[PDB]
RNA sequence: GGGUUUACGACCUCGAUGUUGGAUCAGGACACCCAAAUGGUGCAACCGCUAUUAAAGGUUCGUUUGUUCAACGAUUAAAG
RNA sequence: AGAGAAAUGGGACCAACCUCACAAACGCGUCUCAGAGAUAAUUAAUGAUUUAAUCUUAACCUAAUUAACUCAUAAUAAAUCCAGCCCUAGAACAGGGCACA
């Protein structure tokens, strides 16, 4: 997980979940792309 | 009215005990009326240094109601006074804690920040449950309302209701619920 | 209304579908040049998260909504009535839009607290510890800006943050 | 009653008389206690709904002291009940399974050899002591120049707080008070003379005082299961015990003088 | 039609849908028929046989899945969605086979 | 965004707010050095590098130097 | 995963060693040190808005989960005798003993 300002999708399947009252960007092929909106 | 000194005396400046059911309500909506009656603020003959002040029974405490996320959001804050003794509990944990805590420290705080202050908070009545004392119960005068309508759940409401409110659409019969 | 069953007879599975009877519109409307359902039965910004005989037309029976293409509500009026059933699914109105879980309603846990206009889910919203000072202070939320538009028959304005 | 898992013994007030050295079969060497119970009876009982709302309290008396120095009131006491006065009297909670009919006598050997007990008792006072014995502050220098300062404890706050805060350690009283050793394990019961042989130190001076109970760590919770319950009747078994209940792993004094294999 | 695919139907032998097209609910059987005998699902086991039986005056689309674990799914489909029915059978044949 | 360094300003004190380092005692913040729970790695393992949460408790002894620092010796879970 | 040992710190204590020309104090010496809930980050089960999926600032119950923090539990917890004399109790005042002998 990356804690970012801004969240981006750096692939086709990342997808942009709302969960704890946050936005994350999850990804299952590459985990790298976890992003976790502060 | 052609009544003696003394007996009039007593008549106007006797005491009351009012009951309040707290089951569904605010918590500052029951300590706004409660630190009014405390206070006497609610009779004509009040004055800041006479001893006017009525008792407030509160029942149905553990029952209260938070508006939003205060239960998740409010927190209250202490200090024991030794390096190291700062705690801040959150409402929830709080009223799992002393269910009386809540409404106690409301009225605490909306009554007026002088000395009276513990002595109409003596005069001050919490019970968790409706389990009151029968020499308490033997004061009671009369009971205020809520100040929150407590609004009926889906169940609660009759079959008569239910019919009588229209069906503003209409689903499709090949949907599937 | 559509109902799957499943029937089981010696390892042989049978998938049926069933259409009972549902009810329909109501046959008087006050507005039927309307063509929001809310806006043409004239309850708009007339309805709150206490109106459960309104929000309970349109969801499912374990308590989700319903699909504007399905209901045919406009899409604002469809915002405010999803963030009522929330509300009121919060508060604890409709409680019997739950699913029934006969495992899980016997380990009893701690009682429920009493709650309404509650905007937030009450697992996400952390403590505030500070609180602010007067000019810079963390103020509450309270009930949603969705119903900001309702009618108020006072005249003062709802307290949104507080 | 029967034993229950959840249930709870009465404890004995006894005199701690010295210590003793007290070897084990694998060639240690330990440290007991001795308590002896010299007048243990049970004083009075309060319910539990009327003394804590979830467990009864029974009250033990000490060792008899003279009538001629007690008050009224406790001459009154001790009258209605039947007995002579008592130095120390205690409190402990039981269950309301485990209570006794008060004015019974207890012994030593409500206790039996091997199990673990907790020991209260008021610790050697040492007065108005300075901050170095009381709190284990470090001193200053001696002789490298310091100037009346060798045992102050040296600053107390700090210069922006404009005070000290009150768990600030600064001397005085140290040491008449209450403490509580936890896990002494239990050697040896001499039955003769009503004596304990707790393992380590017990808070308190020789000749005082002490307040023996079960303990009540999470460890040794359920081991009330074979000890007597209620307490120990000497006359309900009709068979006089040992003069000595040694542990399975003491060195008795009549040993072959155990040697290596 | 993809996740029939990443399904592993190799543990099914036949599959037969049976309808009229000339009704008025067989929209759902057509798509689940074309779901199911679509290339990927020929490709990734060669040895089912899909048949889709069209009659006139049946009047009653269903769909039969014989499988070798000796199990016999039947579905007669008037009311069912085609995703509903794609569902049902993947969670059949991933739960027995 | 913070107010640790140097500077800038000259607002409180010049009928006195005693000025560096050490000894004693430390209170607190977290922007966590250790200990705890995890995410990502160009993470094979042992070692690592980053990021998230967490401040109840710890954070060594010596040579030189008045030294804070700094170099060095031996360790520690770490020597914030 | 399972067994032990030790150090630090909290609280205590002299059977022995050591300081020890008072009977005591003392370390260099000895004894003991704990159960439940709770969470933040982060994982998955069911499931709508968005009849698929989706840990949910969607409801229902969910489980694996840091340190804090509270609570089981422990300590104190028998009021109106106190002249004098002792004390392992103490600056004073207090506190424990004074019938066995
Ligand atoms: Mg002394
Ligand atoms: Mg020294
Ligand atoms: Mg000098
Ligand atoms: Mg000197
Ligand atoms: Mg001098
Ligand atoms: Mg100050
Ligand atoms: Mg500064
Ligand atoms: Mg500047
Ligand atoms: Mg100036
Ligand atoms: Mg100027
Ligand atoms: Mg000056
Ligand atoms: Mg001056
Ligand atoms: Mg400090
Ligand atoms: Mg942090
Ligand atoms: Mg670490
Ligand atoms: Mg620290
Ligand atoms: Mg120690
Ligand atoms: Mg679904
Ligand atoms: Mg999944
Ligand atoms: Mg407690
Ligand atoms: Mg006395
Ligand atoms: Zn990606
Ligand atoms: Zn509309």
């Amino acid at each position: 997980f990356k804690t970012k300002g801004v969240l981006k999708k750096r692939c086709r399947d990342c997808y942009l979940v709302k969960r704890r009252g946050r936005w994350f960007i999850y990804c299952k092929t590459n985990p790298k792309h976890k992003q976790r909106q502060m | 009215s052609s009544f003696s000194k003394a007996p009039q005396q007593w008549a106007t400046f006797a005491r009351v005990w009012y009951l309040l059911d707290g089951k569904m309500q605010p918590p500052g909506k029951l300590a706004a009326m409660a630190s009014v009656k405390l206070q006497g603020l609610h009779k004509p003959v009040y004055h800041q240094l006479s001893d006017c002040g009525d008792h407030v029974v509160i029942m149905n405490t553990r029952h209260i109601a938070f508006s939003g996320n205060k239960w998740e959001q409010k927190v209250y804050s202490s200090h024991t006074g030794y390096p190291g003794g700062f705690r801040q509990v959150t409402a929830a944990q709080l009223h799992q804690k002393d269910p009386v805590a809540i409404v106690k420290l409301a009225i605490y705080g909306m009554l007026p920040k002088n000395l009276h202050r513990r002595t109409m908070m003596q005069r001050l009545h919490l019970f968790p449950d409706e389990d009151i004392p029968e020499d308490i119960l033997k004061n009671l005068v009369e009971e205020l309302p809520q100040p929150r309508k407590v609004p009926r759940r889906l169940d609660e409401y009759t079959q008569e209701e239910i019919e009588a409110f229209p069906r503003v659409w209409s689903p499709p019969e090949d949907y599937r619920l | 209304f559509r109902e799957v069953v499943e029937i089981l007879d010696g390892k042989t599975t049978i998938i049926e579908g069933r259409i009972t009877e549902t009810p329909q519109e109501s046959p008087n409307p006050p507005n039927p040049t309307g063509q929001c359902p809310i806006c043409r039965w004239n309850l708009k910004h007339k309805y709150n998260y206490e109106d459960v005989l309104l929000l309970s037309q349109f969801i499912r029976p374990h308590g989700g909504m319903l699909p504007r293409r399905i209901t045919g509500l406009c899409q604002e009026e469809h915002l405010k009535i999803e963030e009522c059933v929330k509300m009121a699914h919060r508060a604890g109105l409709l409680p019997n839009h739950r699913p029934k879980l006969p495992e899980g309603f016997v380990p009893k846990s701690k009682p429920r607290l009493n709650r309404y206009l509650t905007r937030w889910s009450p697992r996400s919203v952390k403590p505030i510890y500070n609180k602010g000072h007067r000019w810079n202070k963390v103020r509450m939320p309270v009930g949603s800006p969705l119903l900001k538009d309702n009618v108020s028959y006072s005249g003062r304005p709802l307290l949104l943050y507080h | 009653h029967p034993w229950e898992p959840g249930s709870s013994r009465v404890g004995l007030i006894a005199l701690k008389l010295g210590m003793m050295p007290l070897w084990t079969k694998d060639g240690q060497k330990h440290v007991v206690t001795l308590l002896q119970v010299q007048d243990c009876h049970v004083l009075k009982y309060t319910p539990k709904e009327n003394h804590n709302g979830r467990m009864a309290a029974l009250t033990v008396g000490g060792k008899t002291v003279s009538h001629f120095h007690k008050s009224a009131s406790i001459l009154e006491f001790y009258q209605e009940l039947g007995l002579p006065p008592k130095q120390k009297v205690k409190i402990f909670n039981v269950t309301e399974n485990a209570v006794i009919k008060p004015g019974t006598p207890l012994y030593a050997a409500h206790f039996r050899p091997g199990q673990y007990v907790d020991v209260t008792a008021k610790t050697i006072g040492k007065g108005f002591q300075g901050v170095m014995r009381r709190w284990g502050f470090k001193g200053q220098p001696a002789t490298h120049g310091q100037t009346k300062t060798h045992r102050r404890p040296g600053a107390i706050s700090t210069g922006d707080v404009a005070r000290v805060w009150p768990g600030t350690k600064m001397p005085g009283q140290l040491g008449n008070i209450d403490r509580t050793a936890f896990g002494l394990k239990v050697w040896r019961i001499n039955t003769k003379h009503n004596i304990i042989y707790v393992n380590g130190s017990v808070p308190g001076h020789k000749n005082c005082l002490v307040k023996i109970k079960d303990s009540k760590l999470p460890a040794y919770k359920d081991f009330c299961k074979n000890l007597p319950f209620p307490t120990y009747f000497p006359d309900g078994d009709e068979e006089a015990l040992p003069e000595d209940l040694y542990d399975e792993n003491v060195c008795q004094p009549g040993a072959p003088s155990i040697t290596f294999t | 039609a993809a996740a029939l695919a990443r399904l592993g139907l190799r543990a099914v032998k036949q599959v037969r849908v049976q309808f009229c097209p000339f009704e008025k609910n067989v929209e759902s059987t057509r798509t689940f028929l074309q779901a199911v005998s679509s290339e990927k699902v020929r490709c990734t086991n060669l040895n089912c046989s899909v048949i889709a039986d069209v009659r006139h005056d049946g009047s009653e689309p269903c769909v039969d899945v014989l499988f070798g674990d000796g199990h016999r799914l039947i579905m007669r489909g008037a009311h069912l969605t085609a995703q509903e029915m794609l569902t049902a059978f993947a969670s059949h044949i991933q739960a027995r086979g």
